[PDB]
C-alpha cells in the first residue's frame, strides 16, 4: 500500500491510499521536477523486476518500469533505488535520473521521466550503499556525484555531468563492514531544491556500519587529503546500522538500528556530541525502522515494526 | 477536525478557512457557487490566527492573531495589507466591525476601537466588573454603534459613551462560544461544550426562548428575519431551527436535520454552514484538506435528510490504454478457437461355417468388443454367408458400425473394406426400398468421398515416385 | 503493440460417435476395483443420508463397504442361511435384511452385534424387503409365499397389513415417492399391480401388463415408472396409464436396474440397467430413454449400484456378478521473526481508497516445437517434430503449421541421411492415414525434388523409397476399390 | 529499414523496417530493446517530448494491397504501450485506386517493388486505370443492425467502426494467419493470408456468418486447392469480441466456393439459419440446432452442374415460402418445405423457370408482390401475384466490362420503407478517360414507379447500404462514409 | 426529401506528395501536452492525450474557407504540409493553430472553444514551385520548396518574415540545390541533408551526401558515398 497522509498535530488525516496488487513495498520516494516544478511523481519499489512511477483526482496514473534497455542481467531486483537531479551540461537541461544497485557493483542509471538506461558504474567488491552528492559550479549549473561505497570500506567518487568516470577512491579508516553512506549538510534527498540556485554542496559525509559504528567525515578536508581520518567516530549503538539521516540543515544525524527496541541515536554536529535528555527508559519507540525528518518545520517521524509511525516536533526550529 | 477557523463572506459566495499546514497557520478562501491554489502562509510558527472576520472597495479579511495586532489581508491582490498595532504583548480574543469602526477584546479585558479609513487606534480602553472576556458584538442600533454586547460565560450590556455595564444575563456555565444578534432586542448565546442556545431578549433583560441541538453546537448561522438558523453539530448534523421565535414551550427541538453519508457507508462530518431565505449552503471536507460544498432547499427538504456523496471508497483502477484483462487498447484481438466444432459439409444430420447370430446378437446389443472379435475375421466365404444370413436393417445398422470403425481407426478398413461391398450386394435391394440413404449412411459416403478426394494427389505423388526411382535405378 | 497468439491446434472435423460432455463423465468414471464373494451376491443398496456407504448382500453374509476408502466396513453374519435382500432406511441407520427363513431381520448400520429387530414373514423364505422413502417407520417385504406384507415397527408379531392380489412369485415392489400410499407390485407374470395402502388394499387401483416376467419395478419420476423385466423394459407413466416408452436393446434378461437425480453431472438423470452379461447401460428420461453408454464385465452381473445425489465426494458405480463380484467403478475428486518481518503480503487491499493491478497470468507451458517455430530455429523445429516419442496428431499440427507459416524447402535445406529417415519413418507410419496423406505428399514430394541424387548415393534411403512405393500402391488399391464402392453406393441411392 | 530516428541525446537511434518491429538501439554498448507486434509495418518514427517522452509513429498497413492504410501510434517512451491510436475505416478495394503505392522493399512481390519495379509498376497501374474498363473497387461492407455498427471485412481481420463518433472501435483477427503471430521478410512477403471474403450477421444480430478462402504457399504439391472455409460467431451486447463457435471445412466437397450466402429472416427460425449457393447450383440450408449449440445442415438441394459460373444470387420470400435464385441466363423458384420448383396445381404460368438474357448479378424483392433483377445487361421489374413485365431499363451503355459477377450484389441494396436505391459510375475525361470519377445515387420506390431523386456526387462511390433507421450510406475511395436520408 | 451529407472522414492527410522526406509525420503536440493534432484527408482531429477520444473535430465541410481551399471538387492538390502551434502574426497569445497546406496558405484559427467562422486568411509569396516544407528556430522561419525545371527536384531554401504589414511576407532566398535524391532534417529543425547526381556526372559513384546549416553557417560540409561506401558492397 501507498499512504499519503496530511501531517498536523491534531489531525493527521488521510488524503490518499493506494493498493497496489502483489507488489510489496520495500521502499517509496517523492520527486518534483527541478524544471518544472509541477510534475510530482512517486516512485516505489520492492523484491520485483518493476518499479511503479505513479503521477501527481480518482483515477490512479501508475506506470511501471520493467525493461532495461541495456541489460536485465545485472539486477535481480529494484529493492533499493534513489532519486537525483541531473544537468545535460551541453544543453542546460535538468531531468530527473534513478540509481539502482545490481548483482556485483553494478549502478544502473534511468533517465526516470521516459525509462531510458542513461549510464552504468560498476564498483569492485558488492555494493553495499551509495549515495548523491552534490556540487554547485556556477550560477545556473552543478553537476552531480554518486558516491559509492564497497562492503569492505572504499569509496568511489564518480562523476555524472559528464558520463561515468571515476573522479576518486578513498577508503574508510576501519569500517570492515559497511552497511551506509549519507551525505548532509547541503541540498540532498531528505532536503531537496526547489530552483537551481538553491543546491548547495553537502558538507558532511556519514558512513554506518554493522558493528554499530558511524564514522563522520568533513567533505572540506576529504576531497583533498584522499585518505581521510574521520571527524568523529560514534559508537553509541550495539546492532547494525540502518537509518543515517542528516537534518534539513546539517545539525543533527539521526542513527537507526533495526535490530533491537529503541535504538534511535541523535548527534548533535559539529560538537559530535550524542544528545543526552532524549530518547529516554521511556520514550515509545518499538524497533525503529523507518527515519524521516521535515524539510523545514522541525518534525520527525519515525516508523516501527509495529505498523506505527509516530511523530516529535523540534521546538527549536 | 482539521480546519481550524473558517468564516463565510456575507451573502454566502466565498468562505476562508485558516488551517495548519506543518506547524504553520495558512489561510486559504475557496469560492462556495461553483480550485484557488493561492494560500497565505504564516512566518513564524508560534504565532496563531485567533479571529477571523469578512469585510466587503476591495473585498478583504482581518485577523486577530496572537501578536496583539490585527492583519488586514486583501484576498484579490492575496497580500496582508495593514498592521494595526495594539500596545500590548497580548492577543486579540475577539474582533468585530460595522463599516469603518472597528473593535476588538485583547485577552488583557482590554478594548480597543480603531479606524480603518485613519489606519489608527482610536480608543484604548478598560472597564472594572469584567474579569475575562472573549466574545463581543455590537449591537445593530443602524448607525449608533453604542450599547454593545460582551460575553465570557455571563453577557454583559456595556455601553460606549457611558463605559459601563448595564445589563447582565446569566450567561452559561461554560465559555460563551457565539455570540449573535438575530433582530432588535433578541440574540443567541451558546457557550462551549453546550446544547442550548439561549435567545435573550435585550430590553426585558429576560431569556426569550431556549433551542436545544441533540450535541455540543459547533457553529451558528441565521437567515434575514430570524425565520431559519441552521447550527453545525460537532459530531457532524445541520440542525435548523424554522421560526424559533414563536410560540413545553420554553424549549424548542431542532425542526430538521441533515446529515451527509458517502455512497460506502462512512459518515462525513460537517463545518460551517451558511443559510439564506429558501437557499442553504453545506460544506464538509472532501479530502483531507480539501472543502467541498452543496446547495440545497431546505423547505422542500424533509424533516430528516442524508445527503449522499459519491467517494472513491474501494475504487478500482480504469485506465483508457488498458483493457479489462492482459492487453491494451490498440492490441488488436487475435483469433482463438476453443472447443468449437468442426464439421464437413459431407456430414448430414437433420435430414456351413457361418457368424450369422453373433452378428445379429452384436447388433441387437452393440457390445463393442464382441464387435471386434467377429470382425477380426476375414473369409469372404463365411462373409458372404453371412450377409446372406442376415437380417436387412441389422445389415443396414452393421454398415453404420462399419463405417464409424473404418473412421476411429482407418488401419482397420483393410479387410473390411469387402464387409460393405457384400453388404450392399447381398441386400441392394432393401436400401432401395429405404426412403433415407444418406440419412443412414452420412458416415460411410464421408469415408469413400474422403478416400476418392485422397486419390488423385496421391497417384501425382505416384508418378514423381517412380519417376526418382527409376532415375536413380538407371543412374 | 499486441500479445504474441498462441499457437492454434488443427481440430479435424468431427469423427462418428463424437465424445458428449456425457461421455466424458462416464469415462471419467475410472477406477475400477474387483472384489469377490463366494457365491452369487443379489442386492446391492447405497446408504442415503451419508452416501459414503453401500450394503452389497453375500453368501449367508451382509457386507458394508465404505466409499473413500472401498474396504469392507461392517460384517453382518448372523443369519443361516443366504441373504435375500438389503436395504437401508432413510434416516440412514437401519438396514432390513431378507433371508431365506421367512424371517426378516432389521437392525441398525454399524452395530452387527444387536438383532434390533426380527419379524417373521411367511414359512416361505422372503424375497424383497424395502424401508419407505417418505414414511420413517414402515416397512414392506415379500416372500416365495405370493403374498407382500406391510409392517409397523411396532407390530412386530402381526403385519400391519396383508397385501395380495397376485398371480405367482412376488419379487418385486417399490414405492412412489410423491404418493405415500400408492405401491406397485411386480411378480412372474409380468403385470405390475397398483395398490393401495389406505384404502382397503387386496384388489388394485390399476395394473399393467408386462408379459414376460418384471423382475423389477422404480418408481423413476413422480409420473413415469419402469418394469425392468425379461428381455426390454418398458417405462409407464401411471397418470397416463400407459407405457410412455420401451427399450429392448438388452442382450439377455436384465437383472438390475436403478436411477440417479439431480446431481454434478452434465447429465441431469441417469438410468442404469444390467443385464446379465457384465453389460451395465445408462440411459436418460431427459432423451426418452435413449442409450448413452455403456460398461462390459466378464461374468454375468447381478445387481448394480449408483452413488446418490448427495454424494458430497467420489461417486461410486458397483456391479456384482453372478460368480460374486463387486464392480466399485470410482469417480474420484519460517519462523515468528520471519512472519513478523514479513507479514503484510496478506493484505489483498479491502480497506484502501483506489487499488490497481496490472498483473498478467501464468499461461500453458509452451512445447519444445512451439517454442522452435516461435525463435524460428525451423529446422530444429522439424527435428522436434520427429522426436519419437510425439503424437500423431501433434505431428501433423507442426507440419501443418511448418508449411503454412514458412516454407518446407527452409524446413529441409541442411538435412542428411540420418535427419530425413525419421520424416520418412513418420511417413511409413503416418502415410496411410486419411486426414494427413497431401500433406505427407507434399513434403515427399519436396524432399525428393531436393535430395534426387543424394538418394542415390546413400542406399538404405532407396529401400525406404521402396517401401515406400509397396505402401502406396496399397493406398492406390484402397482408394481405388474405394471409389468403385463410391460407384456402387450411387448405384443404390 | 524506413524509418531511423535519433533521440535527443544522440544516444538511441529508433530504427523501422519491413517486418513490424521496432528497435530502439543504446549506441554505447551497442544493444536494443524492441517492439515486435504492431500489426502493420512502420513508415515513420519520431521522439515527441522535451525530455524524450513519447515515440510517435506511423504504421502502413500493407496487408491491404490495394488501399495503403494507414495508422497513427504514439506510445508512452516509460511502458512502451500504446498510450494513443488514430486510425480511420481500411475498406478491401478489388484494385489500388490512384497513386496507392507498394513501399521499397528489395524483391518484388505481391506486397512489394523493387526500385526498377518501382517505376515499372507505377507505369503499368497508370496505364491500366487509363486503358482498362474494369474499374470497380467494389468493397464489401455489412452493417450490424443492433448496434448499427460498420463492420469491414479487412484482409485476414475485422475493423468494426462507428461512424457516428467516426472511431474504429475494434480490430480482430478470424484465421489461422500469420498477421500478427509473425512479420514478413523478403521471402515471405510472396506468401498471403487468408482471405475472409464474406461475412454478414443474422437479424437475430447474434451470429456472425463468415466464409474465407485459404492460399497454400506457392511451388508446392498442394498449391493448387483453395480451401473453403465458413464459421459461425456469436458476442453479446456488453461484449465486442465475437468467438467462433462453429468451423467448418469443405462446403458442398473439395475446391467449390460457396460464393453466395443468404441469412435466415426472425419469421422461419428466429433468423438462425443461412443458405449457401455456389456456381454449381446447389442450395445448402444451415440451421442452428436447438440442444445442440452448433449449426447443422438441416436442408440441402444437391444438383451437380457440368458448367460453373459463379455469378449466382439468391432471394427469399419474407414469410419463407420460396427462394428466389438468380442463375446465369435463368431464374429459379424454389419451395422451402421440398427444395423443389414452385409447382403451382392451378398452373397459371407462375412458372419457376425464366429466360434472361445475360448473367444475373441480382436479384432482389421489395416486397412479396414486387421483384427487380438486375442481369448484366439490364434491370427488368417484375410482379409475383402476377407474372406481369412493368419496368426495364439498360444497363449496357455503362455496365459494360466494369464488374465481374457479384459486384453489384454487394453494391445495390433493397430497404423494407422506401423501396430501391441503385448505383452507377462514370468518369469525366478530357480529350483518355481521366482519373476522375464522378458517380449517382438514383432513389426508386414501388418497383421503379419513379425516380424518387437522382443526386450525382463528384467523385467516385464504391459502396451503398441502408442503416436500419432508413438511411443509406455510400462510400467513396478515400474513407469518407456519407449518408442520404430524410 | 433525402438529403446528403458525408459525416465520417478515415485517411490521415500525410504528405506522399513529398515522398523524398523522412519527417513525414506531420501531426504535431501542442506546448502542454494536452491534446494531439491531425489533420485528415477531410478534417482535423484533435485528441486530449489523456482521455483518447476526440475532443476537438475541424470539418472542412462545416468551415467556409477551409470548403473553399481544401474540399475542391476539381483538384485534390492543396493539401495541409504542417501544424504551427504559436501565432505567426501575434508573440504569445496559446491556443492558436497555424495551418500550412500544399499551396502557401497561412491559415490561422482557434481550437479549445468555438473556431470562429472568420480565420486569418493569408497567402505567401513567390508560390510558383510548390511548397515542400517549413519550420522555425526563435523568430525566423525556414521554408523549403520543391522546385522542377532527369525527374528529379531541385530544393530553394528561403526564410521568411513578417510583421512588417498584413500581407507582406517578406522571402529572403538564402539558397539553392539541384537534383536531391533523399533529403532530410534534424529533429532540433536546425540541420538538414541531402543528395546529388551532379557527382555521378563528375565521377563514377552516383551521389554524395551535403549537410548544411540553417540558421547559422557553421555545418555546409559534402561527402561522397564513395568515400562512405565498402568494397564489399
Amino acid at each position: 500500500t501507498l499512504r499519503i497522509y496530511h501531517i498536523d498535530g491534531k489531525t493527521n488525516h488521510l488524503v490518499t491510499s493506494l493498493h497496489l496488487v502483489g507488489s510489496p513495498i520495500q521502499t517509496c520516494t517523492f520527486y518534483t521536477s527541478l524544471s518544472n516544478q509541477n510534475q510530482q511523481n512517486i516512485f516505489t519499489a520492492g523484491r520485483r523486476r518493476y518499479m511503479h512511477s505513479w503521477d501527481l483526482s480518482q483515477t490512479a496514473k501508475i506506470e511501471k518500469f520493467s525493461r532495461l534497455y541495456g541489460h536485465e542481467s545485472t539486477q535481480r531486483s529494484f529493492e533499493n533505488f534513489k532519486v537525483a537531479h541531473l544537468q545535460n551540461s551541453q544543453t542546460n537541461s535538468v531531468h530527473g535520473i534513478v540509481l539502482l544497485q545490481g548483482n556485483n557493483g553494478w549502478i544502473n542509471i534511468l533517465h526516470s521521466t521516459s525509462g531510458l538506461w542513461l549510464m552504468g558504474c560498476k564498483i569492485e567488491g558488492v555494493i553495499t550503499d551509495f549515495c548523491i552528492d552534490y556540487q554547485p559550479i556556477s550560477r545556473g549549473k552543478f553537476r552531480t556525484i554518486l558516491i559509492a561505497v564497497n562492503a569492505y570500506g572504499e569509496v568511489w567518487e564518480f562523476d555524472l555531468n559528464k558520463n561515468g568516470h571515476v573522479i576518486r577512491r578513498w577508503k574508510d579508516q576501519g569500517g570492515v563492514g559497511i552497511t551506509k553512506i549519507q551525505v548532509g549538510g547541503g541540498t540532498t534527498t531528505t532536503c531537496p531544491a526547489l530552483q537551481i540556485s538553491k543546491i548547495k554542496q553537502n558538507r558532511w559525509l556519514a558512513v554506518g556500519s554493522e558493528s554499530g559504528f558511524v564514522n563522520l567525515y568533513d567533505r572540506n578536508n576529504a576531497m583533498t587529503s584522499s585518505t581521510p581520518t574521520p571527524v568523529a567516530a560514534l559508537d553509541q549503538l550495539t546492532t547494525t546500522i540502518s537509518n543515517l539521516q542528516f537534518s534539513p540543515d546539517g545539525q543533527i544525524l539521526c542513527m537507526a538500528s533495526r535490530a533491537v527496541k529503541d535504538a534511535l541515536r541523535l548527534v548533535h554536529l559539529p560538537s559530535c556530541s550524542v544528545f543526552s535528555n532524549w530518547p529516554t527508559s521511556g520514550t515509545p519507540l518499538g524497533k525503529v525502522t523507518s527515519v524521516a525528518f521535515s524539510p523545514s518545520g522541525g518534525l520527525l517521524a519515525v516508523g516501527n515494526e509495529q505498523g506505527k509511525v509516530r511523530l516529535w516536533k523540534l521546538n527549536h526550529y | 477536525s482539521p480546519v481550524l477557523q473558517s468564516a463565510y463572506d456575507p451573502s454566502g459566495q466565498y468562505l476562508c478557512y485558516v488551517t495548519v499546514a506543518l506547524d504553520k497557520q495558512r489561510v486559504g478562501v475557496q469560492p462556495t457557487q461553483r480550485w484557488n491554489e493561492n494560500f497565505l502562509y504564516l512566518e513564524d510558527s508560534k504565532l496563531k490566527v485567533t479571529c477571523l472576520k469578512w469585510v466587503n472597495d476591495t473585498v478583504a479579511i482581518i485577523l486577530g492573531m496572537n501578536n496583539g495586532e490585527i492583519w488586514l489581508y486583501s484576498v484579490l491582490a492575496n497580500e496582508v495589507t495593514y498592521k494595526f498595532t495594539t500596545g500590548n504583548s497580548y492577543e486579540i480574543k475577539d474582533i468585530d466591525l460595522m463599516g469603518n469602526q472597528l473593535w476588538c477584546i485583547d485577552s488583557s479585558d482590554a478594548f480597543y476601537q480603531f479606524d480603518l479609513l485613519q489606519f489608527k487606534l482610536l480608543q484604548h480602553f478598560r472597564i472594572n466588573n469584567c474579569v475575562q472576556l472573549n466574545k463581543l458584538t455590537i449591537v445593530p442600533a443602524g448607525d449608533s454603534v453604542a450599547q454593545l454586547l460582551v460575553a465570557s460565560h455571563s453577557i454583559s450590556l456595556i455601553d460606549i459613551e457611558e463605559k459601563k455595564v448595564v445589563m447582565t444575563f446569566p450567561g452559561h456555565v461554560s465559555p460563551v462560544s457565539t455570540l449573535q444578534v438575530i433582530t432588535n432586542e433578541f440574540f443567541i448565546s451558546g457557550a462551549e461544550g453546550d446544547r442550548f442556545l439561549n435567545v435573550y431578549d435585550i430590553h426585558s433583560g429576560m431569556t426569550k426562548c431556549v433551542l436545544v441541538a441533540e450535541s455540543d453546537i459547533k457553529e451558528l448561522s441565521h437567515s434575514g428575519q430570524a425565520d431559519s438558523i441552521a447550527v453545525t453539530t460537532e459530531d457532524g448534523s445541520l440542525e435548523i431551527f424554522v421560526d424559533p421565535l414563536v410560540s413545553g414551550n420554553k424549549s424548542k427541538k431542532s425542526s430538521k436535520k441533515i446529515q451527509i453519508v458517502s455512497k460506502d457507508g462512512r459518515k462525513v462530518p460537517i463545518y460551517n454552514a451558511f443559510i439564506n431565505k429558501d437557499l442553504l449552503n453545506v460544506s464538509w471536507l472532501q479530502n483531507a484538506t480539501m472543502p467541498y460544498f452543496k446547495n440545497l432547499q431546505w423547505r422542500e427538504i424533509p424533516n430528516e435528510y442524508t445527503v449522499e456523496i459519491s467517494l472513491n471508497w474501494n475504487n478500482k483502477n480504469k485506465s483508457a490504454d488498458r483493457d479489462l484483462h492482459g492487453k491494451d487498447l490498440a492490441s488488436a484481438t487475435n483469433y482463438v478457437e476453443g472447443n468449437a466444432r468442426v464439421t464437413s459439409g459431407d456430414n448430414f444430420k437433420h435430414v456351413t461355417g457361418t457368424v450369422t447370430v453373433i452378428l445379429s446378437q452384436a447388433l441387437q446389443s452393440n457390445d463393442h468388443s464382441l464387435l471386434e472379435t467377429v470382425l477380426n475375421n476375414r473369409d469372404e466365404r463365411v462373409i458372404r454367408d453371412t450377409i446372406f444370413r442376415l437380417k436387412p436393417a441389422l445389415a443396414v445398422i452393421l454398415l453404420e458400425r462399419l463405417a464409424e470403425r473404418i473412421a476411429r481407426q482407418t488401419h482397420r478398413q483393410g479387410p473390411l473394406n469387402v464387409w460393405v461391398k457384400w453388404c450392399l450386394i447381398i441386400h441392394g435391394g432393401y436400401l432401395v426400398s429405404i426412403p433415407n440413404l444418406m440419412s443412414t449412411l452420412s458416415s460411410l459416403h464421408s469415408t469413400l468421398k474422403r478416400r476418392s478426394d485422397l486419390l488423385p494427389r496421391l497417384l501425382a505423388l505416384d508418378a514423381r515416385l517412380d519417376c526418382t526411382i527409376n532415375k536413380f535405378k538407371t543412374l | 503493440s499486441t500479445a504474441r497468439p498462441r499457437i492454434i491446434t488443427s481440430k479435424a472435423p468431427l469423427l462418428p460417435q463424437q465424445t458428449t460432455p456425457e461421455q466424458r463423465y462416464w469415462r471419467q468414471y475410472t477406477s475400477a476395483q474387483l472384489v469377490k464373494e463366494h457365491n452369487s451376491v443379489t442386492h446391492i443398496s447405497f446408504n442415503p443420508q451419508h452416501p459414503h456407504d453401500f450394503a452389497v448382500t453375500s453368501s449367508t453374509r451382509v457386507q458394508i463397504f465404505s466409499s473413500r476408502t472401498r474396504q469392507v466396513i461392517k460384517t453382518f453374519s448372523r443369519f443361516k442361511d443366504v441373504v435375500y435382500s438389503a436395504s437401508f432406511r432413510s434416516d440412514g441407520k437401519l438396514l432390513c435384511a431378507g433371508d431365506a427363513t421367512g424371517l426378516v431381520s432389521v437392525y441398525d448400520s454399524y452395530n452387527p452385534r444387536t438383532i434390533l429387530l426380527s419379524i417373521n414373514a411367511s414359512t416361505h423364505p422372503t424375497h424383497v424387503t424395502k424401508f419407505h422413502t417418505q414414511d420413517n417407520k414402515i416397512l414392506a417385504t415379500a416372500s416365495d409365499d405370493r403374498v407382500t406384507r406391510l409392517w409397523d415397527i411396532s407390530n412386530a408379531y402381526e403385519p400391519q397389513l396383508e397385501l395380495t392380489g397376485a398371480t405367482d412369485y412376488v419379487r418385486t415392489l417399490s414405492f412412489i415417492p410423491a404418493a405415500p400410499h400408492l405401491v406397485a407390485t411386480g411378480s412372474y407374470d409380468g403385470l405390475i399391480r397398483l395398490y393401495d395402502t389406505r384404502s382397503s388394499g387386496s384388489t388394485p387401483i390399476y395394473s399393467l401388463n408386462h408379459d414376460q416376467p418384471v423382475e423389477n419395478v422404480i418408481a423413476v419420476s413422480p409420473t413415469q415408472i419402469v418394469s425392468c423385466g425379461g428381455n426390454n423394459f418398458k417405462v409407464w407413466d401411471l397418470t397416463s396409464n400407459k407405457k410412455l416408452y420401451e427399450r429392448g436393446n438388452f442382450n439377455k434378461a436384465v437383472t438390475c436396474l436403478d436411477y440417479v437425480e439431480n446431481f454434478d453431472s452434465p447429465m441431469q438423470s441417469a438410468l442404469i440397467a444390467s443385464s446379465l452379461d457384465g453389460h451395465v447401460k445408462v440411459f436418460d428420461p431427459l432423451d426418452n430413454f435413449q442409450v448413452k453408454f455403456g460398461w462390459k464385465f466378464s461374468g454375468p452381473v447381478l445387481s448394480c449400484a449408483v452413488s446418490p445425489s448427495t454424494a458430497q465426494g467420489n461417486r461410486h458405480l458397483v456391479a456384482g456378478l453372478s460368480s460374486g463380484l463387486l464392480a466399485i467403478r470410482t469417480k474420484k475428486k519460517k519462523s515468528n521473526n520471519f512472519q513478523r518481518m514479513m507479514r503484510g503480503s496478506e493484505y489483498q487491499g479491502d480497506q484502501e481508497h483506489i487499488i490497481h493491478n496490472d498483473k498478467v497470468r501464468s499461461q500453458r507451458r509452451m512445447r519444445a516445437f512451439e517454442r522452435n517455430i516461435n525463435q524460428f530455429k525451423w529446422s530444429e523445429a522439424l527435428d522436434n517434430a520427429f522426436v519419437p516419442g510425439m503424437a500423431k496428431e501433434l505431428t501433423l499440427t507442426v507440419l501443418q503449421e511448418l508449411r503454412k507459416r514458412g516454407k518446407v524447402r527452409v524446413a529441409l535445406y541442411g538435412r542428411d541421411e540420418s535427419t530425413l529417415e525419421p520424416l520418412l519413418n513418420w511417413c511409413l507410419k503416418g502415410i496411410e492415414d486419411v486426414r494427413s496423406a497431401s500433406i505427407v505428399a507434399d513434403w515427399v514430394a519436396v524432399v525428393l525434388e531436393l535430395y534426387g541424387n543424394t538418394l542415390e548415393s546413400s542406399p538404405v534411403l532407396q529401400e525406404l523409397m521402396i517401401d515406400l512405393k509397396t505402401k502406396v500402391r496399397h493406398e492406390i488399391h484402397k482408394s481405388k476399390e474405394a471409389q468403385r464402392i463410391e460407384g456402387m453406393l450411387q448405384l443404390l441411392t | 529499414v524506413l524509418s531511423l530516428s535519433f533521440s535527443h541525446d544522440g544516444s538511441y537511434l529508433l530504427s523501422g523496417g519491413w517486418e513490424k518491429v521496432m528497435s530502439l538501439w543504446q549506441l554505447e554498448t551497442n544493444s536494443q530493446q524492441f517492439l515486435p507486434r504492431l500489426n502493420g509495418i512502420i513508415i515513420d518514427c519520431q521522439v515527441l517530448g522535451p525530455q524524450g517522452n513519447y515515440y510517435s509513429l506511423i504504421l502502413q498497413m500493407t496487408e491491404n494491397n490495394s488501399n495503403s492504410d494507414y495508422q497513427f501510434l504514439l506510445l508512452n517512451a516509460s511502458d512502451l504501450t500504446s498510450k494513443l491510436s488514430i486510425n480511420g475505416p481500411l475498406p478491401v478495394f478489388n484494385s489500388t485506386i490512384k497513386h496507392i503505392q507498394q513501399p521499397i522493399s528489395a524483391m518484388n512481390t505481391k506486397n512489394s517493388n523493387s526500385i526498377t519495379s518501382l517505376n515499372h509498376s507505377k507505369k503499368k497501374q497508370s496505364r491500366k486505370l487509363i486503358k482498362s474498363r474494369r474499374q470497380d473497387f467494389t468493397t464489401n461492407v455489412e452493417i450490424n443492425p443492433i448496434n448499427k455498427n460498420l463492420y469491414f471485412p479487412h484482409i485476414s481481420a475485422v475493423q468494426i467502426f462507428d461512424f457516428y463518433k467516426n472511431e474504429q472501435v475494434n480490430y480482430q483477427y478470424l484465421t489461422s494467419g500469420v498477421n500478427n503471430s509473425m512479420g514478413k521478410v523478403r521471402f515471405e512477403l510472396n506468401l498471403q493470408d487468408p482471405i475472409i471474403t464474406d461475412l454478414k450477421f443474422t437479424k437475430d444480430g447474434q451470429w456472425m456468418i463468415t466464409y474465407e478462402i485459404e492460399y497454400p504457399p506457392n511451388d508446392l504439391l498442394s498449391s493448387k486447392d483453395l480451401t473453403h472455409i465458413l464459421k459461425f460467431w456469436t458476442k453479446n451486447d456488453n461484449e465486442t469480441n465475437w468467438n467462433l463457435k462453429t468451423k467448418v471445412i469443405n462446403p458442398h466437397g473439395i475446391s467449390v466456393p460457396i460464393t453466395k450466402i443468404l441469412p435466415s429472416p426472425r419469421s422461419v427460425n428466429n433468423s438462425q439459419g443461412c443458405l449457401t449457393a455456389d456456381n454449381n447450383g446447389g442450395l445448402k440450408f444451415w440451421s442452428f440446432d436447438s440442444h445442440e449449440s452448433n449449426w447443422c445442415l438441416k436442408k440441402i438441394s444437391l444438383p451437380n452442374f457440368n458448367h460453373f459460373s459463379n455469378s449466382v444470387s439468391l432471394a427469399w420470400s419474407q414469410d419463407g415460402s420460396l427462394i428466389f435464385h438468380g442463375f446465369d441466363d435463368k431464374l429459379q423458384i424454389l419451395d422451402f418445405d421440398t427444395f423443389k420448383k414452385f409447382e403451382s396445381l392451378e398452373n397459371t404460368k407462375t412458372v419457376s423457370e425464366f429466360t434472361l438474357d445475360s448473367e444475373i448479378q441480382t436479384v432482389k424483392l421489395i416486397n412479396d408482390t414486387n421483384l427487380i433483377v438486375a442481369t448484366r445487361t439490364t434491370l427488368n421489374a417484375i410482379n409475383l401475384l402476377r407474372g406481369q413485365v412493368i419496368n426495364s431499363f439498360d444497363l449496357y451503355p455503362f455496365v459494360n466490362g466494369v464488374y465481374k459477377n457479384g459486384h453489384m450484389d454487394r453494391l445495390i441494396t433493397c430497404d423494407e420503407r422506401t423501396g430501391n436505391i441503385a448505383l452507377v459510375i462514370n468518369q469525366q475525361l478530357t480529350d483518355v478517360p481521366t482519373i476522375n470519377y464522378k458517380s449517382r445515387i438514383i432513389i426508386f420506390d414501388s418497383d421503379l414507379s419513379t425516380k424518387l431523386g437522382n443526386f450525382t456526387h463528384h467523385e467516385y462511390i464504391s459502396w451503398i447500404g441502408w442503416n436500419y433507421d432508413t438511411d443509406f450510406i455510400f462510400l467513396d475511395i478515400e474513407s469518407t462514409l456519407g449518408v442520404v436520408g430524410t | 426529401q433525402y438529403k446528403l451529407s458525408v459525416v465520417s472522414g478515415g485517411k490521415p492527410a500525410l504528405n506522399n506528395l513529398s515522398s523524398v522526406t523522412g519527417n513525414k509525420n506531420i501531426a504535431r503536440l501542442s506546448q502542454d501536452q494536452r491534446n494531439y493534432i491531425i489533420p485528415f484527408n477531410n478534417q482535423i482531429k484533435v485528441y486530449s492525450v489523456e482521455t483518447r477520444q476526440c475532443v476537438k473535430t475541424l470539418k472542412f465541410a462545416n468551415n467556409s474557407l477551409l470548403s473553399g481551399i481544401f474540399l475542391q471538387e476539381e483538384e485534390n492538390n492543396e493539401s495541409i504540409v504542417k501544424i504551427l502551434l504559436g501565432d505567426i502574426t501575434v508573440p504569445q497569445q496559446a491556443h492558436l493553430i497555424t495551418v500550412f497546406t500544399n499551396n502557401g496558405h497561412v491559415i490561422v484559427l482557434n481550437y479549445k472553444g468555438k473556431l470562429v467562422e472568420s480565420p486569418k486568411h493569408f497567402k505567401i509569396s513567390l508560390a510558383d514551385e510548390k511548397l515542400a516544407n517549413v519550420f522555425h528556430s526563435e523568430g525566423n522561419y525556414r521554408i523549403l520548396t520543391t522546385f522542377k525545371d532527369n525527374s528529379l527536384q531541385s530544393y530553394r531554401l528561403y526564410a521568411l518574415t513578417f510583421d512588417d504589414a498584413k500581407k507582406q511576407f517578406e522571402v529572403a532566398h538564402q539558397a539553392e540545390w539541384h537534383n536531391v535524391i533523399l533529403s532530410n532534417i534534424s529533429s532540433n529543425g536546425k540541420l538538414l541533408a541531402h543528395m546529388c547526381k551532379d557527382v555521378s556526372t563528375k565521377d563514377h559513384e552516383h551521389k554524395s551526401i551535403s549537410v548544411v546549416s540553417l540558421f547559422d553557417d557553421s555545418v555546409n560540409l559534402s561527402f561522397p558515398l564513395g568515400s562512405i561506401l565498402s568494397s564489399q558492397t
